């Protein structure tokens, strides 16, 4: 009834989002001469990975759930599980390197900066995409349950890449309010992007793992919290390219040249 | 100075194999692209092979498809041809040119020497082989294709070759209508989208050789029979 | 003492420059049509580069062009399919001039070595090589236009001009008459004399054949950044760094027009007319290029194509395309 | 769809481009200098110790950096033409003559002052740092302002307060440094220079302005 | 001295020279530009055939 094209709506709103948002940073690392960088590609990389998640399992998620039933037999569906942790946890991944590519750009400048050739950063896109794969592709319509490849996709998807990123970003937080030792500017800002980052990141991800491993062992699932979650993942899809790209001062230029 | 000269160049009997080479120090070869031309006792010249730049592109005449190999390295200035499963039909004596290729440029300008050796598609006819003539006065060569030789580009690839007895050939017209560096103003060139023509004014003790035209609209180069020129 | 009897003859030029000056060209052709909105849209985009480019020459073919950068290359671009024919590596990275012989067979670019190097095209050995080195000046050398497949001609940034001899490499001729530092010059459709501009706000007329300048021209306000010949030789509207192109008469020897707009307040980098002497094209500091009207004054369509300000900019031999080079190491290639 | 020769040139076209970004790879990891200063003030000792008539290029090396520093004194004229060219400096090294307290050649000391306002300021430069080398200190051991202790460590110290005062921007830091070293520690002040501002501009990207 | 030598000289030579009326000059100005205005293809655009460009 109403309520139906009322979620259709807001899955195609946020479909449309993403694939703004993801396109529109695809085209600026292109056409600019600032932003064109050995480094920049791992942007490039999650645009592209948005895009195919977004466009491909938004429709056959939602399907899957106003519906939900079955429409697609017993393949097309269990290829879309493995599409949907593919894609995901290569969304997931990006963030981690990014992070570490900053923290080894900044600990150690001249090293690092010798060696930020476009063969390190396209080795490093290829050997992401092959472990989001291989923890992908190894294995009605109801989400793959069992006690221990859970917890070991959970573990190896999530816990690792947050753990490394808060890291990264607490060193590099204690690197710049040291060497400080606009009075106003500097920290409130740097608390500020920091805060954003991590805090974006967590709450949209970290409640849906939470619960799936819970499932693993325990229960506590009461119930209907699961898809809030699982949209609020997708939703994450949509806000990574605006909090990977409005601070910096070349994206925005090119931004503002691309839309006027 | 510019010369390229061969290395190999012997007996062979049939069912065995051997392995052409040249070496080229006039210029920079890095950046060249070399053919490899065959002839025959009788005025048969054929195309044998060709190799790019890069050594990204590498053509073939199918009547050899499967058996010659083409290779050579940029540091050393050699170009290496393997040959195998020679049949009485190969004996002859190849010719290694040289070819660049970009807006303005002259290809096939250096025709070196070749080695002995013993043991559908575009068509050119180029008839009255013979014709006698004395100085002092024009003359008229002509060849004729099969298809339209004018491509949509402008350009209509069609070249010229002038070989004097026993020696190689050299450039005379690339696309009838440009001279290649050196050559008397003498010669000229014409033609129509179909039909092609020289006009050799004022003939010397010297304008005696031969003459054969190339088409390069399509890679397969194939030349055309012999218009020898003799001084009656 | 003599100074005074100097300013005393200044009086006397002006005041014989104003006595024919019955007409202004502006009130003239009040009654002549406009041009429409000239739109023009990019038609290829040529990108090899690696930084800013500063400046570019097109060949007499109209087909083949050739652009420097500081990252120290020459590419010979091709308009009509956007290809590399020739990338020629530089031994000075600060290049800031390039050149183009009538015939395809040379081209120069000395930015601030003090020498400009003439390159050969056509060459047995098929490797485009130095053939000469130029080291006469001793100043920034500015710009560099050939005459012939000989006898090239130079400004630099010690206030001089060369018209050097290619094949003995000496300086032929010294052009030496300028107050201050030299910034650009051109050759005029014959070659028999040329102009050059200046940074004390003024043009001179010299000749090629005997050195010494024929007229001066002082209606300009600032600096000069660019000049170059109306078709037929006798205007060679200048550019400007105080935002105001303008254009002499080389026979009335008085300025005539002087575009202006008061919207825009950048400095004019380059000028080139229209083949057929009815546009004035002008690339600006301020991002984007203009068109304006050679005979009303009146602006036409923009050309907001670029990122950073165009430096370099020039018009076919036959009037098919006008190419134009900015800070963003792009060549544009309009139409 | 294309002739058998227009491949050919298409195929030359990818090869000249291969070779341009080759070129380009390599010559973003060194590191540029430009090095301004006030004429016959301290500008050949810091040449000589770091290692035609025109752009002088010293390309010196040092702890696997690739420094790269033109050494522009020869042109005469005004300096609003050519410095442009060098917008994409990572420093400009800078030499001034702290012996001018007392000459008059106007005191050089002042004339050194105004030109590095003058450089401090220009729009091309509103983003690369600036270092100070404050030569020739021995022979340093009028200008009446203040200068009420009047000692050698305290009219030094005025000095460098001044110029390290005379910037007014919050994103380009001015480092300053005494010559006279025994081994080449100037070049190591120069490869600590780098180092933080290399570290400082890596730190803007990723926001954390 | 000698360069004020020099710019009297200069400026006796730039002196003496025809004067004309500026009225044929821009009378021939608008001649030259109207006479060679149908082949320049900026001013008028020709079709999309015998363009080099498209
Ligand atoms: C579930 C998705 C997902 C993401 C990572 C991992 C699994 C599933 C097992 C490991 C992500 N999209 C929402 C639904």
């Amino acid at each position: 009834l109403q309520v139906t094209l009322t979620l259709v709506c807001l899955a195609g709103l946020l479909m449309l989002l993403t694939v703004f948002g993801n396109v529109l940073v695809i085209i600026a690392v292109f056409t600019s001469r600032a932003l064109k960088a050995p480094q920049n590609l791992f942007l490039v990389s999650l645009a592209s990975a948005d895009i195919l998640v977004a466009t491909l399992v938004i429709p056959f998620s939602l399907a899957n759930e106003v519906m939900g039933y079955w429409y697609f037999g017993k393949a097309w569906c269990e290829i879309y599980l493995a599409l949907d942790v593919l894609f995901c946890t290569s969304s997931i991944v990006h963030l981690c390197a990014i992070s570490l590519d900053r923290y080894w750009s900044i600990t150690q400048a001249i090293e690092y900066n010798l060696k930020r050739t476009p063969r390190r950063i396209k080795a490093i896109i290829i050997t992401v995409w092959v472990i989001s794969a291989v923890i992908s592709f190894p294995p009605r319509c109801e989400i793959n349950d069992q006690k221990w490849y859970v917890i070991s996709s959970c573990i190896g998807s999530f816990f690792a890449p947050c753990l490394i990123m808060i890291l990264v970003y607490v060193r590099i937080y204690q690197i710049a309010k040291r060497r400080t030792r606009g009075r106003q500017n500097r920290e409130k800002r740097f608390t500020f992007v920091l805060a954003v980052v991590i805090g974006v990141f967590v709450v949209c991800w970290f409640p849906f793992f939470f619960t799936y491993t819970l499932t693993a062992v325990g229960c506590s699932v009461p119930r209907t919290l699961f898809k809030f979650f699982f949209w609020f993942g997708y939703c994450n899809s949509s806000l990574n390219p605006v909090i990977y790209t409005i601070f910096n001062h070349d994206f925005r230029r090119a931004f503002k040249k691309i839309l006027c | 100075d510019v010369q390229l000269v061969e290395s190999g160049g012997g007996l062979v009997q049939p069912g065995g194999s051997r392995k052409l080479s040249c070496s080229a120090s006039g210029f920079a070869f890095s950046s060249f692209g070399m053919h490899w031309v065959r002839q025959a006792p009788e005025k048969g010249l054929e195309w044998v092979a060709y190799i790019s730049s890069g050594s990204g592109t590498i053509y073939y005449a199918d009547t050899v498809k499967g058996r010659f190999t083409i290779s050579r390295d940029d540091p050393k200035n050699t170009l290496f041809l393997q040959m195998t499963s020679l049949r009485s039909e190969d004996t002859a004596m190849y010719y290694c040119v040289r070819s660049i290729y970009y807006y303005g440029s002259s290809p096939f300008d250096f025709w070196g020497q070749g080695t002995t050796l013993t043991v559908s598609d575009i068509v050119m006819t180029q008839a009255t082989s013979s014709v006698p003539v004395t100085p002092g006065e024009s003359v008229s060569i002509s060849c004729r294709s099969s298809k339209s030789l004018l491509h949509s580009n402008g350009n209509t690839y069609l070249y010229w070759f002038l070989q004097r007895p026993g020696q190689s050939p050299q450039l005379l017209i690339y696309r009838m209508s440009n001279l290649a560096s050196g050559v008397p103003d003498r010669f000229s060139g014409s033609g129509s989208g179909t039909a092609f023509t020289l006009t050799i004014s004022r003939l010397e003790a010297e304008d005696v050789g031969v003459y054969y035209c190339m088409q390069h609209l399509e890679y397969p180069l194939t030349f055309g029979a012999g218009t020898k020129l003799e001084l009656k | 003492q003599l100074r005074q009897e100097a300013e005393q003859l200044k009086n006397q030029i002006r005041d014989a420059r104003k006595a024919c000056a019955d007409a202004t060209l502006s009130q003239i052709t009040n009654n002549i049509d406009p041009v429409g909105r000239i739109q023009m849209r990019t038609r290829r985009t040529l990108r090899g580069h690696l930084a800013k480019i500063y400046a570019m020459h097109w060949g007499t073919d109209s087909r083949l062009l050739v652009s420097a950068s500081q990252d120290g290359k020459l590419i010979i671009w091709d308009s009509y399919t956007t290809n590399k024919v020739h990338a020629i590596p530089l031994r000075s990275s600060w290049v800031m001039t390039c050149a183009y012989a009538p015939s395809g067979n040379y081209v120069a670019c000395g930015g601030l070595d003090n020498i400009c190097s003439i390159y050969n095209l056509k060459t047995r050995e098929g490797n485009v090589r130095v053939s000469r080195e130029l080291a006469g000046h001793t100043g920034y050398l500015s710009c560099c236009r050939f005459l012939d497949d000989n006898q090239i001609v130079t400004s630099s940034g010690d206030t001089t001009c060369a018209l050097w001899d290619i094949e003995t490499g000496q300086q032929t001729t010294t052009f030496t008459g300028h107050t201050g530092d030299v910034m650009s010059l051109s050759l005029a459709p014959d070659t028999r004399l040329f102009v050059s501009g200046a940074c004390d706000a003024s043009a001179k007329l010299w000749d090629v054949r005997e050195g010494m300048c024929r007229q001066t021209f002082t209606g300009h306000e600032s600096d000069i950044n660019a000049i170059c010949f109306f078709p037929n030789g006798n205007a060679f509207a200048t550019g400007s760094d105080d935002a105001t192109c303008r254009l002499f008469d080389l026979r009335a020897d008085q300025e005539l027009m002087t575009y202006s707009h008061d919207n825009i307040i950048c400095g004019i980098t380059s000028v080139s007319f229209s083949k057929s002497g009815r546009l004035l094209l002008a690339g600006y500091d301020d991002f984007n290029c203009n068109v304006w009207d050679a005979l009303k004054a009146d602006r036409a369509g923009v050309l907001a194509g670029h990122d950073n300000r165009v430096s370099c900019l020039g018009v076919t031999d036959d009037g098919m395309a006008v190419a134009t080079g900015s800070w963003d190491s792009f060549l544009k290639i309009w139409n | 769809t294309l002739s058998a020769e227009e491949r050919a040139a298409l195929e030359r076209s990818k090869a000249i481009e291969k070779n341009l970004k080759e070129d380009g790879i390599s010559a973003a990891k060194d590191v540029k200098l430009l090095l301004l200063g006030a004429g016959e003030s301290g500008k050949s000792t810091i040449v000589k110790q770091m290692k035609t008539t025109g752009i002088v290029e010293t390309h010196f090396t040092f702890k696997n950096l690739h420094f790269r520093l033109f050494d522009v004194g020869g042109q005469r004229s005004e300096r609003k033409k050519w410095i442009h060219c060098f917008e994409d400096v990572t420093a400009i090294i800078f030499c001034v003559a702290l012996s001018g307290y007392d000459q008059v050649l106007t005191n050089r000391m002042h004339e050194s002052l105004m030109l590095f306002d003058s450089i401090c300021n220009n729009k091309f430069f509103i983003d690369t740092s600036i270092i100070l080398f404050l030569n020739k200190k021995d022979l340093f051991g009028c200008f009446p302002e203040y200068t009420g202790p009047n000692t050698y460590e305290d009219a030094a110290a005025y000095i460098q307060a001044q110029f390290e005062s005379k910037n007014r921007s919050p994103n380009k830091e001015i480092y300053c440094h005494m010559t006279c070293a025994t081994d080449t520690n100037n070049i190591q002040v120069v490869f600590d220079a780098v180092t933080d501002i290399i570290i400082a501009n890596n730190l803007r990207g990723c926001g954390l302005y | 001295i000698a360069q004020a030598r020099k710019l009297v000289e200069q400026l006796k030579m730039e002196a003496n020279i025809d004067r004309i009326k500026v009225s044929k000059a821009a009378a021939d100005l608008m001649a030259y530009c109207e006479a060679h205005a149908k082949e320049d293809p900026l001013l008028t655009p020709v079709p999309a055939s015998e363009n080099p460009f498209r």
